[PDB]
């Protein structure tokens, strides 16, 4: 209510992250809380502060001299953080808090080696768009038959390599991975096997 | 101008 | 927990003049807890129209009352305050001496 | 000179409520300025001082929220307590707090304060760092370190330093010539006959405010005194006497001094027989 | 050590049907909350409760009510169920620093329940020429046909539940994206190093835990009652 965030936030991984809010009507007794909530779970605290600046292990929280702005710093931000972020005053004597919309920060991988590819999948008794840099933007299907996922980031820890996906499928006639993502700009490089 | 308490009670 | 019995003092708002209208004062302090039963008397009977001060507690968290009440001394007329309070097996009664 | 404001609050629990009775007093160098009684048919903060009677209504109202808060606190305290230290059924609890500020001659800020009672004994304090607390025992031990946790001492240093100060700068200006008002004591030595060669001499100060008084008797200006607890008169000044068991035909080798704010220097009283 | 239950995760009601979510908290904190989510939306208050017996509406108390006996546990009451009371509803509670979210209950209120369908399962295996090209071998799983969207993927390799290489889209799509109806569809990507994959004795199964209709609900419909059930679908190493 009294607190104004931007919207949205983007991010690439390993970067600093501001995150600011505006509450030029705080009170001298309001604290700034921060709280995070990932994709479906429940709302997490993340820092609070009153008037001087926080450092804990999430995040550090800079808060303005005379506390009508503040903002939340994530040092190199991991996938991990990717999250929406709220800021909002919490009286010293009460309870409540009022949540707005927050910011939805998205952080974006590294693709340390792009191999941009699109590849059939061994048939059920599916193409997939891989390994492209996050540069690649993946657009809907221009057919109602023809279903495109959105990208998704998955991680292999195992061996410190991270890649880009997304999935195309259909049981109508006309469609085939070279066709499955023409409504897409996919990369110059993108192979497709024969 | 009275105080009120924390909200954390006893 | 460890209560507190009243210390009790009875007497005058302004020195005692046989036929000048006075105040007859009880001053009930450091007492704990703050439920406290007060009685101004005249000639062993209570005195009606007697008032009290608001519930106040002093730096050691003990309360203090001031029951007051407009009278006329005179030579034969004894006046006394009665207390009652939890630390009490039975009601308190000190008498008004004008000399204290 | 120095100035101070406190707050006392006070919450009582009891079988036959179903509800605490909860006060709240202010007080402006030790004088009560304003009051909020739960037992009241319109419980409201009250001006207990004419100077207040100009402040407008959002005050009271801003005020009268407050203490809301504050019963809703102290009945959900008194119920903790209750459990922290295994109480039995049947019988009156009481929460009380002080709180407030002391300010210099120079108007800076001396001390906050923050003490707590359950059952008339200390309970846990805020130390004058305004950073860590003082638990008087076990149970409050337990209040401590919720409140290290949680961060309390943080919102009460910031409302101790910050708003306390600056709200008893602003009574101290609208009660500016009344708070400043003294009485000095009109006093007089009675005499008491005793038994043997004996004479009880009694110094009476009345009519003084503030309570603060001295009652010293001397033998040629240099046995244990009897004496009175200085005590209200009922029109906001207040009375005290010292008495002493002096032999007979001595009583004029005896001086009772009086010292007290209101007067240019200490009073030197005698035994004066008409 | 701070932590708030809730369960089940996910319930369908019919319209007109109570509704009641239960929430725990162990801590015995003194305030507790209930709070609803729309999607895109911040969390509204329905209620707090400031001790047992101590409930005060919060913004948005209109259809329910609460009840809080004892500290341990925080009840949220939809007398009569409307279908605009579908959301994710989240208790909370506090000992006066922050607040600890419990982790939600996804309530769908429909008008009926005719149009709720399990997921049908299928696993897609690794490209070859992905094998020869990267040397890693993605698999992909794909639930579809399943209303509403109470869905958990989860990848099981050789038996043990995996979280690294795997990417389950964040939000399903629609199968028929003009109908207010429609069907959903989920994928989900488990991407191993090409010689994991070609051991014949390494064993990958997709999972899809399906929440639907409670044990004690009526159906009449000719086709199987949509209960709450496991849909899965495996794949083998292959050498080849
Ligand atoms: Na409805």
């Amino acid at each position: 209510a009294k607190t104004t965030q931007p919207d949205s936030m983007e991010s690439t991984e390993g970067e600093t992250v501001h995150l600011p809010c505006s509450h030029a009507t705080i009170s001298g007794n309001e604290y700034i809380y921060w709280y995070r909530q990932v994709p479906l779970q429940g709302p997490e605290y993340v820092t609070h502060g009153l008037q001087q600046n926080t450092t804990n292990s999430m995040a550090f929280l800079a808060i303005a001299s005379d506390r009508k702005s503040s903002t939340l710093i994530l040092p190199h931000v991991s996938l991990r953080d990717a999250a929406v972020y709220h800021c909002i005053l919490s009286g010293g004597c009460n309870y409540k808090l009022t949540f707005g919309k927050g910011t939805l920060l998205t952080v974006t991988p590294n693709i340390q080696n792009p191999d941009p590819a699109v590849y059939q999948l061994r048939d059920s008794k599916v193409c997939l768009f891989t390994d492209f840099d996050s540069q690649t933007n993946v657009s809907q299907s221009k057919d109602s038959d023809v279903y495109i996922t959105d990208k998704c980031v998955l991680d292999m820890r195992s061996m410190d390599f991270k890649s880009n996906s997304a999935v195309a499928w259909s049981n109508k006639s006309d469609f085939a991975c070279a066709n499955a993502f023409n409504n897409s700009i996919i990369p110059e490089d993108t192979f497709f096997p024969s | 101008s009275s105080l009120c308490n924390f909200r954390a009670y006893v | 927990m460890i209560q507190r019995t009243p210390k009790i003092q009875v007497y005058s708002r302004h020195p005692a003049e046989n036929g000048k209208s006075n105040f007859l004062n009880c001053y009930v302090s450091g007492f704990h807890p703050s439920d406290i039963e007060v009685d101004l008397l005249k000639n062993g009977e209570r005195i009606e129209k007697v008032e009290h001060s608001d519930l106040s507690f002093s730096k050691d968290w003990s309360f203090y009352l001031l029951y007051y009440t407009e009278f006329t001394p005179t030579e034969k007329d004894e006046y006394a305050c009665r207390v009652n309070h939890v630390t009490l097996s039975q009601p308190k009664i000190v008498k008004w001496d004008r000399d204290m | 000179g120095p100035h101070s404001m406190r707050y006392f609050e006070t919450a009582v629990s009891r079988p036959g409520l179903e509800e605490p009775r909860y006060i709240s007093v202010g007080y402006v160098d030790n004088k009560e300025f304003v009051r909020f009684d739960s037992d009241a048919e319109n419980p409201r903060y009250e001006p207990r001082a004419p100077w207040m009677e100009q402040e407008g209504p959002e005050y009271w109202e801003r005020e009268t929220q407050k203490a809301k808060g504050q019963e809703q606190w102290f009945r959900v305290s008194l119920r903790n307590l209750l459990g922290y230290y295994n109480q039995s059924a049947g019988g009156s609890h009481t929460l009380q707090q002080m709180s407030g500020c002391d300010l210099g001659s120079d108007w800076r800020l001396l001390r906050g304060y923050l003490q707590f009672a359950y059952e008339g004994r200390d309970y846990i304090a805020l130390n004058e760092d305004l950073k860590t607390w003082t638990a008087a025992d076990m149970a409050a031990q337990i209040t401590r370190r919720k409140w290290e946790q949680s961060g309390a001492a943080e919102h009460y240093k910031a409302y101790l330093e910050g708003e306390c100060v600056e709200w008893l700068h602003r009574y101290l200006k609208n009660g500016n010539a009344t708070l400043l008002r003294t009485d000095s004591p009109k006093a007089h030595v009675t005499h008491h006959p005793r038994s043997k060669g004996e004479v009880t001499l009694r110094c009476w100060a009345l009519g003084f405010y503030p309570a603060d008084i001295t009652l010293t008797w001397q033998l040629n200006g240099e046995q244990d005194m009897e004496l009175v607890e200085t005590r209200p008169a009922g029109d906001g000044t207040f009375q005290k006497w010292a008495s002493v068991v002096v032999p007979l035909g001595k009583e004029q080798n005896y001086t009772c001094r009086v010292y007290h704010e209101g007067l240019p220097e200490p009073l030197t009283l005698r035994w004066e027989p008409s | 050590d701070m932590k708030v239950t809730q369960m089940p995760r996910y319930l369908i009601k019919r319209m007109g049907e109570n509704v009641l979510l239960e929430c725990g908290q162990d801590m015995s904190h003194e305030t507790m909350y209930w709070y609803r989510q729309d999607p895109g939306l911040g969390l509204q208050l329905i209620y707090i409760s400031y001790d047992v017996d101590s409930n005060s509406e919060g913004d948005i108390p209109k259809g329910y009510r609460v009840s809080r006996k004892k500290r341990e546990h925080f009840s949220l009451i939809l007398d009569s169920a409307k279908t605009n009371q579908t959301s994710v509803y989240f208790c909370a509670s506090s000992f006066g620093r922050e607040q600890y979210f419990g982790p939600g209950t996804r309530l769908t209120v429909l008008e009926d329940l005719k149009n709720v369908f399990p997921p049908e399962v299928a696993v897609f295996e690794p490209s070859e020429a992905e094998i020869s090209h990267t040397q890693k071998a993605t698999l992909v799983c794909l639930a579809t046909g399943f209303y509403p969207d109470h869905v958990e993927l989860s990848w099981w390799v050789n038996g043990k539940e995996v979280h690294s290489g795997v990417c389950t889209d964040p939000q399903p799509l629609k199968e028929q994206p003009a109908l207010n109806d429609s069907r959903y569809a989920l994928s989900s990507r488990l991407r191993v190093s090409a010689t994991f994959w070609q051991n014949p004795r390494n064993h990958f199964r997709c999972q899809v835990q399906f929440y639907g209709l409670s044990e004690n609900d009526e159906w009449t419909q000719d086709r199987a009652k949509p209960v709450t059930q496991i849909v899965s679908a495996e794949a083998w190493g292959r050498a080849d």
